């Protein structure tokens, strides 16, 4: 039996961190005080949910996690939550001052200053833990803490927990969605500083979760709660295989394993189906041939891009519920021929399919339908690259006059780091067009 | 937990200071004496921003009261909310600055300076979090403009990484004093463009025009001046008063708001200017960006926008605020720098303030400001090419030097904001 | 607190000040005994009127002043007159022998006899001051105290008070009034040796003020009398800022600010509206426009000049009484264009404007209507040097023969002193010149 | 406090000495027995300036009288106002001065003014702020000539900053005593060149031909010679005596009238001998100086007039205007504003309105040029020198006299002839 340890920085990460945990209890039957009546063995058991919680003399179940955010304003909002009493106080790290918006602020000026007090606590999960399998960070791009203190967050963890895997789930900034000018800036300069120190990133366009709540929720203006519960659903999708008992991703390195076959390039693109209304009091469940066929609609993807224009190094379709393998196959073969799906060479032209019998789990009074199945797509594709581009196009547009940049210089930070990241950034898009592209 | 410190330092900075006061007071159901008298939680969830708690449910301003004469001093403690002020933080001398900077930053203001620290490095004391500080003043006259200056030094030299923040009242020919109000100005703004992080330039003749041309009133009183100088403030607060999505502050607010230091100069704007007759949210919008709102004589269409902050107050159609932001930048994007992506944020709260079904507030960083400084560059040189009225300075201890710097430090920043103009 | 200190020196301006202080007295409700019976606060207060009165405990209110001079007929009147009771003894100081219309006498010979207990007289009034803001001169030019021993004063003051402002109403001497035949020479004297002691002089020309007792008041042969009622008109319309506190009223020390461009250039001209009798005021009303508009009349003018021939370097206005802004507005802009006000191209060209809602008084049996409204406006403009040229080549015509200069000589004076005065006027003139030309 | 002492020497100086007591008493109040016996506060005002205030309310003149001879105090004493004088102040000497200039200066005037001296002494202490001094005397010789020009001279040395002001009567040979007379005259003029401030100059012969064509008198006397005198002495002190609207004594009249120091000797005038307009006029004649020269003979450099009675400022002001106007000519251009003009409430004994005239005009020279001439005439001869040097004197001061009133005369030229630009 091994564990994964959950890590929430910024804003993002923690109320993020706060709907995946929500969800996580409504899919294990976990109470709001930590009870659990599914649990028969009290204070223990190797269960599979066992890798998420730890149980207590007390027969409660504590999440493996972790909030840290450098200003309490966030995090108070989880001590006087519905699930206030599930998380033990030390698991709750808060701050004075945030880090305005500056990578610098956060990685540099406030973060040497509580960077040991987050690894202790961390420390503290670690030991209770028999075979600790790796991380999970949730953060943003944007956010001073987010950006900034995460790479640092990482950079350490890579020195006391070698050989374990760090994994990602990141907030690629948007306009749509509450950004600040700088937030660029934080982008490149985090994704630069922890490019190594990740062995597997799941990038979510704040763009393309808050149309999904348009369209398809019929949302006129989503807020931060509309968008983390339609999040927490891929996210929870995505760790399923570990809280489950099953036989695909079911410890980190698998992710690395079946998404990434180069190092550099470990960023997948969860597309996801069906986004059904709950104000839709009626409305035909979709069969398995059409939420796959769903997969590859540019509408249902986590980042805006086109798959159809670039070139797939792997595959993996996760569904949740009512699937027969015999179905799987019958819609595989339909989706092949119909549309566009380029291998790259060099990989097999194939789909590793899993499938977890228990439906998805819906937040009562939430925005979502229920449905009898459901299923989520990661797949690598060089199209994500176009994701690099936009950001790194604007980053080019304010560097050019090195505006806000004196923010960053007077934090401690050289003016050199900029260009050594964007330099970085100039080579992963490279690394996107020689896999792709052909003459 | 965000606190600022407020300081009002002059006749100018008590007075539009003591407005501020009586109008965030009323949005906060704070009653003169200090009564919370409130409908809302919301007026109470950021209350301690600006006010202290004092035992018996007691809210009092956080607010440092500084004069070099005592008139206005005794003004505002006999005014409406004269009460509501902590007696401890009346600092005032007897001698008076007469309307010379001189007096007020170097021979009469430093006798008193040590003083005011005092009670600054009290209310600090008492603070979870200092933010930073506020500073509300003219900078024609003496004690704002010099003493006010050399408090922000004096400040930025034991709180050397709080921010600082200051409301400065721009002197013009319309609304005058004395003549030598180009003088002090200039000494001032050098003063400025080094020591402070954010300043809004809140320009007398602007509110002179508003007041004149739009409003009708042949006879403009300071007091008509102030109404638009605290619905202006108020509405710049807002999100540092009121809950709502905006988990911010002020250095937030200056990293997004200030590409290059030295350009922290901030053109203000308010709508409706001050009926029966409810404003339409593209009417809102339409105003907010309209030369004749703003409260800095510079017609913003003379320069680009680097930074735009709009605060939207009312109970609105959020989808309609941001559909009309999206038409005005698509409507005048050569106005905008195309180098900084995403320059124009809005927020909206729901709280609108007493008397208005719903406003805009405008805080846009513009190279136009040029013509502000400019104009006060012009009248400078008229009277120092001649050396006229030198004489009220150089008999304090200063000398010409000091006038060539500052004239010269201001060219410089008129220089830089032209500079990114044809980019 | 702000407290200024009169100085009355000389049959001048001891004349000058009985007028001042029975109008100040007049306009405050205080009785010749001192009683003040609107004033509450007995024995002390922080009014404005408290500037320039003072308190005992019996409530009586006493002139924050110095009388000198150096014979005692002028003043015994004083000290018998209506207003006895108003100050004290030691507040009243003369001499037995005056200073025979000769500068040299006034500021060596008699005067050294009595500067001493001139000055200890001060600082009493000064100890009893919280904020002593200044002291305010009244003299003549022509006289041998007026001139000789006022300067003498100023010099100790500079030395007993450093830079604390010092102000002169001076008395600019005029043929058709009562002038000696050495008066020019006095005057040249005295002006060199107090410009570099004085922040600001405000001169009176007897030939104007004799001219519009004439014209405006219908006074077929003016006397003193009749002058320094007028001129104390003119004195408290100046002074009324700091006596009144008012809303819209301005302190005259930023006035001040406005009227000083060049410590020597530092003589303003003032004007006073409406100079009208009784008979002429029961038909006519007068309005702000009119009296505004009348300030601008060369023969309004408390020195005889003309400043269509000048430039501006600054103009006040002080209205008191039933005056709006709306109303003074509305009159600056006409006057605005419709007549010659030329600025200099070195300062804006702007009016200054204060109001006084206390409205003018007169004394009972003067010459002047009682009105609802006047004005006193105070210009600086180049046109007044032509008063310098005047008395310069007065000066120059007697100087040449040195007509004269035996009686200064016999008391202590050298030739040099005459010719280092003379050239001080003629900078001075050229300082004006300079002031008017335009920028590069 | 502005008292003056006053002193009269020699026959005529006490003759027009008593005449003076004789009016202003007349004009202030005072009768004979010194009691005040007036009706108006204004002759009490100014009274201290020429009367001590004795026990009960009794005014005593402040004066000195002084001679060589008992023969004339003797008549003093016996004409009105004779017991008003101060008896202690009557200083009479016996052997007599015999119209010797040399006699009163040098031996017998010398014997006996120690005596004046003292008695001048006492009156001062007396004076809580002394003015100066007002001598009556004769340059027509002995007593008054010598002796008072000696008087001068050692009073001056005992109050040097005082004021030294003389009603100096010259020899006439229309009323001549003596023949010597021109010699005594050239002595003293060369005293009051150097030792006045200001001199009135009374000439026995303008005074001799008022009465005699103007007054058509055909056997003028010293009586009607002298009460032109007296007039004119009431006329230039009236200002002195009275509280007018001008504030001025002795040293400030000097002051604007002296514009040089030698240039001391004034040309008196009265009218009349009736409007503004005529008194005016007549005033700026010839006809009616009290010193045989003619204005239109030289110039103006400072004139004083003085209008007694009920009148109108105003018509004053325009009437001497006009004056200078329809003069300009006559008056020197360097002198701005030379003329200068008084009015006082009550006028003189008899007269409706009357005006005096203190002139100071280059055209004096005249009556200097007349005494150098005749003495000049005897010098040349070396007649009557022994009267003199037998007293010790040599001709070498008989010379001095004349060249310094060669020089006056010459002064009085330059200045005449001076322009401006
Ligand atoms: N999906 C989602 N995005 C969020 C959420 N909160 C913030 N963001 C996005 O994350 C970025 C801002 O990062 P924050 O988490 O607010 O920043 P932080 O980590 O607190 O950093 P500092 O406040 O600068 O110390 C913007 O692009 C926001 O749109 C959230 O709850 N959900
Ligand atoms: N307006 C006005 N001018 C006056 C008055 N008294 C005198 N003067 C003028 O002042 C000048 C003379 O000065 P005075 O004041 O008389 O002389 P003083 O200061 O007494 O000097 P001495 O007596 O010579 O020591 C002349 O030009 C007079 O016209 C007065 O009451 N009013
Ligand atoms: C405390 O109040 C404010 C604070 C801030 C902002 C602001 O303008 C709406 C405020 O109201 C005046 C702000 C504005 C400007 C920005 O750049 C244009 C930005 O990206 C960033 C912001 C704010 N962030 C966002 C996404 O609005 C944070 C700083
Ligand atoms: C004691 O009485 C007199 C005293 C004075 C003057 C005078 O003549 C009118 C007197 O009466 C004889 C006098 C005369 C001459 C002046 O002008 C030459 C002058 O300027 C000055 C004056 C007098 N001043 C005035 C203004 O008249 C002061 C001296
Ligand atoms: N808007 C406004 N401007 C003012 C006010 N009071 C003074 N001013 C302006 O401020 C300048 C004078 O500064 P002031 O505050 O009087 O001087 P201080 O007391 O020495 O700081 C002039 O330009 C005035 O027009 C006021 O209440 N409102
Ligand atoms: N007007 C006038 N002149 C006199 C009188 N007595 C003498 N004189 C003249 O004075 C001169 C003689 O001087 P006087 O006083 O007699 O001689 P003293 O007594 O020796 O000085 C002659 O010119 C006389 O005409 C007099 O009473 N009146
Ligand atoms: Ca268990
Ligand atoms: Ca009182
Ligand atoms: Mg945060
Ligand atoms: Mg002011
Ligand atoms: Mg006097
Ligand atoms: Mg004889």
């Amino acid at each position: 039996m091994r564990e994964c340890i959950s890590i929430h920085v910024g804003q993002a990460g923690v109320q993020i961190g706060n709907a995946c945990w929500e969800l996580y209890c409504l899919e294990h039957g976990i109470q709001p005080d930590g009870q659990m009546p599914s649990d028969k063995t009290i204070g223990g058991g190797d269960d599979s949910f066992n890798t998420f919680f730890s149980e207590t003399g007390a027969g409660k179940h504590v999440p493996r996690a972790v909030f840290v955010d450098l200003e309490p304003t966030v995090i108070d909002e989880v001590r006087t939550g519905t699930y206030r009493q599930l998380f033990h106080p030390e698991q709750l790290i808060t701050g004075k001052e945030d880090a305005a918006n500056n990578y610098a602020r956060g990685h540099y000026t406030i973060g040497k200053e509580i960077i040991d007090l987050v690894l202790d606590r961390i420390r503290k999960l670690a030991d209770q833990c028999t075979g600790l399998q790796g991380f999970l960070v949730f953060h943003s791009f944007g956010g001073g803490t987010g950006s900034g203190f995460t790479s640092l967050l990482m950079e350490r963890l890579s020195v006391d927990y070698g050989k374990k895997s760090k994994l990602e789930f990141s907030i690629y900034p948007a306009p749509q969605v509450s950004t600040a000018v700088v937030e660029p800036y934080n982008s490149i300069l985090t994704t630069h500083t922890t490019l190594e120190h990740s062995d597997c990133a799941f990038m979510v366009d704040n763009e393309a979760i808050y149309d999904i709540c348009r369209r398809n929720l019929d949302i006129e203006r989503p807020t931060y709660t509309n968008l983390n519960r339609l999040i927490s659903q891929i996210v929870s999708s995505i760790t399923a295989s570990l809280r489950f008992d099953g036989a695909l991703n079911v410890d980190l390195t698998e992710f690395q394993t079946n998404l990434v076959p180069y190092p550099r390039i470990h960023f997948p693109l969860a597309t996801y189906a069906p986004v059904i209304s709950a104000e839709k009091a009626y409305h035909e469940q979709l069969s398995v041939a059409e939420i796959t066929n769903a997969c590859f609609e540019p509408a249902n993807q986590m980042v805006k891009c086109d798959p159809r224009h670039g070139k797939y190094m792997a595959c993996c379709l996760l569904y949740r519920g009512d699937v027969v393998p015999k179905d799987v196959n019958a819609a595989i073969a339909t989706i092949k021929t119909k549309r566009s799906i380029q291998f790259v060479d060099w990989c097999p032209t194939g789909f590793k399919v899993g499938i977890n019998y228990q439906p998805p789990t819906v937040v009562p009074g939430g925005d979502l339908a229920k449905v009898q199945r459901a299923v989520c797509m990661l797949s690598n594709t060089t199209a994500i690259a176009e994701a690099w581009a936009r950001l790194d196009h604007k980053f080019d547009l304010m560097y050019a006059k090195r505006a806000f940049v004196h923010w960053y210089v007077g934090e401690g930070m050289e003016e050199g780091e900029f260009s050594e990241a964007r330099e970085d950034m100039a080579a992963l898009e490279k690394d996107y067009e020689e896999v792709g592209v052909d003459s | 937990m965000r606190e600022i410190v407020h300081i009002q330092a002059g006749q100018c900075g008590n007075q539009i200071g003591a407005k501020f006061w009586e109008v965030i007071s009323d949005e906060h159901g704070i009653d003169p004496t200090g009564s919370y008298h409130g409908d809302s939680d919301l007026q109470l969830e950021r209350i301690n921003v600006y006010y202290n708690e004092a035992t018996g449910n007691k809210y009092v301003p956080r607010a440092i009261l500084v004069d070099l004469e005592p008139g206005t001093m005794d003004s505002v403690r006999s005014g409406p909310f004269g009460q509501i002020f902590r007696p401890d933080n009346f600092v005032f001398g007897q001698s008076g600055a007469g309307n010379n900077w001189a007096k007020g930053h170097y021979t009469e203001g430093a006798e008193l300076v040590d003083s005011v620290l005092d009670v600054v490095r009290k209310e600090s004391e008492s603070c979870d979090c200092l933010q930073g500080f506020q500073l509300t003043h003219s900078l024609g006259g003496g004690t704002g403009s010099g003493m006010g200056t050399l408090l922000i030094s004096k400040i930025r030299e034991e709180y050397p990484d709080r921010i600082m923040n200051t409301f400065s009242v721009m002197p013009s020919p319309k609304v005058s004093d004395t003549v030598v109000e180009p003088y002090n100005a200039t000494l001032s703004v050098h003063q400025l463009v080094e020591n402070t992080d954010e300043t809004y330039c809140i320009d007398n003749e602007a509110l002179y025009d508003i007041c004149f041309r739009t409003l009708k009133l042949t006879t403009p009183t300071y007091g008509d001046l102030n109404h638009l100088v605290s619905a202006t403030m108020s509405g710049v607060t807002t999100c540092l008063r009121f809950p709502g999505q905006l988990n911010a502050d002020l250095r937030k607010l200056a990293v997004n708001m200030v590409p290059f230091p030295r350009l922290h100069f901030f053109m203000p704007g308010f709508a409706p200017l001050t009926q029966y007759r409810a404003l339409t949210v593209p009417e809102l919008t339409q105003q907010m960006f309209d030369s004749k709102n703003m409260m800095a004589a510079c017609d913003p269409r003379h320069g680009r926008y680097l930074t735009v902050a709009a605060i939207f107050r009312g109970r609105m159609s959020m989808k309609e605020v941001d559909e009309q932001m999206l038409n005005v930048q698509n409507k005048n994007s050569s106005y905008f720098v195309e180098w900084i992506p995403n320059n124009v944020k809005t927020a909206v709260c729901d709280i609108p303030p007493r008397g208005l079904k719903m406003s805009a507030t405008f805080i846009g960083n513009s190279t136009a400001i040029q013509e502000l400084f400019k104009r006060i560059s012009e009248q400078f040189t008229a009277m120092f090419r001649r050396k006229a009225f030198l004489h009220w300075y150089t008999g304090e201890g200063m000398d010409e030097m000091e006038f060539t710097e500052a004239e010269s430090n201001m060219n410089d920043l008129v220089s830089e904001y032209q500079q990114y103009q044809d980019a």
